[PDB]
């Protein structure tokens, strides 16, 4: 779980901060596209 | 020695005024507590 945010780039989120800071405790998803 | 912000992880008093990043000294944390007024406040022992 992370935090894409301005001000910064990202960050890893934690449960109590996101709890606080009314963010989604959600982490990225990745995928391999072939060409 | 001048009070007005607070830290929460790190714990340091920070103070800093209107639009002048909301982030920690130290620690960059975006998360911070108000002082607690000066004006001390009175219970009943009740
Ligand atoms: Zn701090």
């Amino acid at each position: 779980p992370m935090v894409n945010e301005s001000d910064g780039v990202t960050h890893a989120l934690y449960p109590q901060e996101a709890r606080l800071r009314n963010l989604t405790y959600s982490s990225g998803l990745f995928v391999d596209v072939k060409k | 020695a001048t009070l007005k912000y607070i830290c929460a992880e790190c714990s340091s008093k920070l103070s800093l005024s209107r639009t002048d990043a909301v982030r920690c000294k130290d620690c960059g944390h975006r998360i911070l507590l108000k002082a607690r007024t000066k004006r001390l406040v009175q219970f009943e022992a009740r």
